[PDB]
RNA sequence: UGACAGACUGAGAGCUCUUUCUUGAUUCUAUGGGUGGUGGUGCAUGGCCGUUCUUAGUUGGUGGAGCGAUUUGUCUGGUUAAUUCCGUUAACGAACGAGACCUCAGCCUGCUAACUAGCUAUGCGGAGCCAUCCCUCCGCAGCUAGCUUCUUAGAGGGACUAUGGCCGUUUAGGCCACGGAAGUUUGAGGCAAUAACAGGUCUGUCAUGCCCUUAGAUGUUCUGGGCCGCACGCGCGCUACACUGAUGUAUUCAACGAGUAUAUAGCCUUGGCCGACAGGCCCGGGUAAUCUUGGGAAAUUUCAUCGUGAUGGGGAUAGAUCAUUGCAAUUGUUGGUCUUCAACGAGGAAUGCCUAGUAAGCGCGAGUCAUCAGCUCGCGUUGACUACGUCCCUGCCCUUUGUACACACCG
């Protein structure tokens, strides 16, 4: 299934799932936001949220009940202060709550009780699908 | 540096002394009977003076030595 | 609701504070410890003393009124907190006692190595291993000198001195400035409990005589 | 579980190892563990024996175990 | 607007587990208090 | 110190009472506990009980503890009794 | 008329700890209870560490002082009274009781 | 004694004045005397700390030598990390220091246990699939454990140089080796002598002598300013000078700690929603192996973009603007957004720290704390080069020796 293909292959496998499987929407301010306080420059890949859509996924599948300040934390980083020495920094929660939502309306995780996020019986059966033709 | 100090060699002797029948050539055996007849504050003071007193013996065993008086 | 480690820290500094209360008042009265013991309902706070009588005062009035001081300075349930005054076993094996009595010799105006050679003797003849007694400041002079007294066995290093080893520091107010008095005392061995600590020295040894049949 | 990228890896190591020694040990034989053994030890020793290495503590007037501030006289 | 409980001194003052003791204090009272010096 | 006659009255009655007393040294604490009173006048008056040993005082280390004393029962006793 | 009574015990030493503990289990077991303990958590050492010097002079020297607090809970079926009877033997300086009942 | 309206005032200080209500022996006036003082003096002191001093050193009793100060003991030699030991011996017998000791880390499928730690099996739930079972991966619940390996913490055990070889009075010891978790005292600390310093501390202490002041105050409290000012010299440091890299994806492995009734949700904060970020609103947990937090750390690994260019290295200086903390943010508290793109091309003479999980690299916690960490104290992570010596330089211990030094060669 899923942990019998390496996560980067999978990751770009799902990856072009999600775009070519129908559709889902895309923010108007997708192309100008850089997923955390510290980056420098917005994601390189103008197919990113994508990615970060598959690679967020098998978060939830791998794992039970997380918000999204856990993503946060997930994607967070190392901050550079210039001439202060550099620290941890947490990535932005607008699109760690926007791509979750999306999930949502496509049917992948679902909110749970008692909090976070699960994913979802017919969420897990198209990950273990792909993950079932990954090389 | 593994020297030991005064204690350690003076109880080695004095043991020796007072019970050279039930001593032998063994060190854990002589670790148990060193701790039948004295009370010793430490495992490791324990360990050290029965490793004193066991090449003691096996010196007795070989031939004479100095201040302790075996009857 | 209360964490552990702030009521812990907190009963701490309660006897902490408890104590260093309990030197003012009974200073010339042989003070020499407290002992809070906590039962249900009820906490016992065991004052020892030299001199229960002084203590204890007439009819218990003082010792009603440092239950009822007690009581109101640390919000305890009223009637749940009281104080006993037990007498320490021995006086000439405890460095408070013995400080503070040479501390009102001195604050009396005798002569200080009198005084400090009376101290010495009394806890050599109490039964004590050895004693050192340190005075040190302006003695009848203006340049400051110490001047120290000793008798027996003393140890200095290492973890028996937590357990063997007796020590008070107390100030004398003398006229014209400052006196300091260190006190010493090196307990012996008393598997009993009541007058020493009961573990030997750690480089000790005890050979059973070597019984014969 | 626990430590770093490359301990766990060692961790790891070690697991198959003793794993493997201690099941020929209860359910196969024991002349064929020492074969094992042979051949496991006489490669490396620490597939069988953990190291005993751990971090130093850190010591004032320095930030390491050893290393101290630098010194200034002038 | 914080102060020694022993002394009313403004300065080295230890705040943690509700301490609330000057750093000198709390040397002066710390055997008392129930810290010990293991290492 | 100037002190009402009522504000005086109530720390002599809780003297009575128990006949001990306490402070902190926090100046202008501006209400003592126990009793009604602003705290300065229990330090102020207790300052003067101090200097005519109708009470013995310990410093307690800066924090004011007051017990008092046969001579100052006999005083008290005449002005609220 | 069996609950679930949960008996938790503080402290800072260990051996003076272990006595109560081991004599709270001891006679709990002469009553045929069942008594799920002692359970042991971990110890929380609380430090602080001072400059030893009040004045800021000489060689920059440090002294760690720590509190070790010892957490120990015995578990037991039975009545609040029968507990009290034996949670009321001679209690050991320092010790925290502070028996509650759990869900 | 308290107070209205204007002036007085920064002031809504009845401080002072115009006006006369309010209050009653608490006050006022002088003498005396106390009191306060982060005032002076650490060269009057106490306590504490540092250093001499990281080394092995120090001292009585009785006896010996000397007129005496003094000396021996406390030593020729071997040996030790050690004034450690063997031994020698006008000394014999002892006291401290070293060692022992205590803390932490290292081993224990052995003991005691554990629903506030879990592993195992079985059941039900999902998802894959030669599909019906089996197989794999997760979820969930218990009277599953002949469960305690992993976690926690108690009791103990274990190492003694024990065994072997060689060197050595073939003594004390030393080197080598199998074994072993471990064979530098296993590693790292805590504790730590005599004698001393005019070492630092009166600005920690209602610790303190003396002096000074004590009302028009050096007391206390309020308001505002400074402690941060800037031609310049010095010390500890932070960021770097890039490709063994920066940026952007994907990927993901710790430990030590912390969480005051914290007001009526409040200290640490999960979860949900709004927001690009910053930050906000709502429903909540936890006084804690229970909730934050299996602490989902960084370096690292991975795939791209850069291409030897003061470049996309570096991020100083500065403009505009948003938000947060706080009673108040101005000489910017701090955090965000866009913009501005300085020196710096691996650093002269000199100089510091370092011998193994160490140096160095990397981040995390706590202290300070309403807000502020480039600091300090801890913690894990990645993990070497070199040496296994010497007395050349800087010093230290012991002996012999010279001395016109004794405040002692800074003579
Ligand atoms: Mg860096
Ligand atoms: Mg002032
Ligand atoms: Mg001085
Ligand atoms: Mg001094
Ligand atoms: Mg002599
Ligand atoms: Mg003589
Ligand atoms: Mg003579
Ligand atoms: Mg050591
Ligand atoms: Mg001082
Ligand atoms: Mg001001
Ligand atoms: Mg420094
Ligand atoms: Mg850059
Ligand atoms: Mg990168
Ligand atoms: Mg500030
Ligand atoms: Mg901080
Ligand atoms: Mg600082
Ligand atoms: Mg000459
Ligand atoms: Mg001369
Ligand atoms: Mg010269
Ligand atoms: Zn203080």
């Amino acid at each position: 299934t899923v942990k019998d293909v390496n996560p980067h292959e999978f990751v770009k496998a799902y990856s072009a799932h999600l775009k070519r499987s129908g559709k889902m929407e895309l923010p108007e301010w997708v192309d100008i936001v850089k997923t955390a306080r510290f980056k420098e420059l917005p994601p390189s890949d103008a197919d990113w949220y994508y990615i970060r859509a598959a690679s967020m996924a098998r978060k939830i599948y791998l794992r039970q009940g997380i918000g999204i300040g856990g993503f946060q934390k997930i994607y967070g980083g190392r901050q550079r202060n210039g001439s202060r020495p550099p620290h941890f920094c947490k990535s932005s929660g607008a699109v760690s709550r926007n791509i979750l939502q999306e999930l949502q309306k496509m049917g992948i995780i679902d909110v749970d009780p008692k909090g976070g996020r699960l994913i979802t019986s017919q969420g897990r059966r198209d990950l273990d699908q792909v993950a079932g033709t990954v090389p | 540096g593994r020297v030991r100090t005064k204690t350690v060699k003076k109880t080695s002797r004095q043991v020796i002394e007072k019970y050279y029948s039930r001593m032998t050539l063994d060190f854990h055996t002589n670790k148990k009977v060193l701790e039948e007849v004295s009370i010793l504050q430490s495992k490791r003071l324990r360990n050290k003076v029965a490793g004193f007193t066991t090449h003691l013996m096996r010196r007795i065993q070989r031939g004479p030595v100095r201040g302790i008086s075996l009857k | 609701q209360i964490s552990k480690k702030k009521k812990f820290v907190s009963d701490g500094v309660f006897y902490a504070e408890l104590n260093e209360m309990l030197t003012r008042e009974l200073a010339e009265d042989g003070y020499s410890g407290v002992e809070v013991r906590v039962t249900p309902m009820r906490t016992e706070i065991i004052i020892r003393a030299t001199r229960t009588q002084n203590v204890l005062g007439e009819k218990g009035r003082r010792i009603r009124e440092l239950t009822s001081v007690v009581q109101k300075r640390f919000n305890f349930l009223e009637n749940g907190v009281e104080l006993y005054a037990e007498k320490v076993v021995n006086r000439g094996l405890c460095a408070i006692a013995q400080a503070e009595s040479l501390r009102y010799k001195l604050l009396g105006g005798l002569a200080v190595r009198r005084a400090c050679y009376g101290v010495l003797r009394f806890v050599m003849e109490s039964g004590a291993k050895g004693c050192e007694v340190i005075v040190s400041g302006k003695l009848r002079a203006q340049r400051a000198k110490s001047m120290k007294f000793k008798d027996g066995y003393m140890i200095s290093s290492g973890q028996p001195v937590n357990e063997y080893i007796d020590a008070a520091v107390r100030h004398v107010l003398l006229r014209q400035g400052v006196l300091g008095i260190k006190v010493k005392i090196m307990l012996d061995w008393d598997p009993k409990g009541k007058l020493g600590p009961t573990t030997p020295l750690p480089d000790l040894v005890t050979i059973h005589p070597p019984k014969e049949e | 579980r626990g430590g770093g990228k490359t301990s766990q890896i060692y961790s790891i190591r070690q697991a198959i190892a003793k794993s493997l020694v201690a099941y020929y040990q209860k359910y196969v034989d024991e002349a064929a563990k020492k074969e094992v053994k042979e051949i496991f030890a006489r490669y490396d020793r620490t597939l069988l024996v953990a190291d005993p290495r751990r971090c130093e503590p850190k010591k004032f007037g320095g930030r390491g175990a050893r290393a101290r501030f630098q010194k200034s006289y002038r | 607007s914080r102060v020694c409980r022993v002394c009313g001194n403004s300065h080295g003052l230890i705040r943690k587990y509700g301490l609330m003791c000057c750093r000198q204090c709390f040397r002066s009272n710390a055997k008392d208090i129930g810290f010990i010096k293991y290492r | 110190m100037i002190i009402s006659k009522k504000n005086r009255n109530e720390i002599c009655k809780y003297l009575f009472q128990e006949g001990v007393l306490y402070a902190k040294k926090d100046y202008n604490l501006a209400k003592h506990p126990q009793i009604d009173v602003p705290n300065l006048q229990v330090i102020k008056l207790m300052q003067s009980f101090k200097s005519k040993e109708y009470v013995r005082e310990t410093f307690s280390w800066q924090h004011y503890y007051w017990y008092l004393t046969n001579d100052g029962i006999e005083f008290l006793r005449n002005f609220l009794n | 008329v069996q609950h679930r009574i949960r008996i938790t015990l503080s402290s800072k030493s260990v051996k003076n700890l272990e006595k109560v503990c081991s004599d709270l289990v001891k006679g709990a077991k002469e009553k045929q209870l069942k008594v799920k303990g002692p359970v042991r958590m971990p110890t929380k050492v609380l430090n602080i560490t001072t400059r030893k010097s009040p004045c800021g002079e000489g060689t920059n020297t440090w002294d760690r002082f720590e509190m070790r607090v010892h957490k120990r809970v015995i578990d037991l079926v039975s009545s609040p009274d029968v507990v009290k009877q034996i949670t009321s033997i001679t209690i050991e300086p320092g010790v925290e009781v502070e028996v509650t009942i759990s869900d």
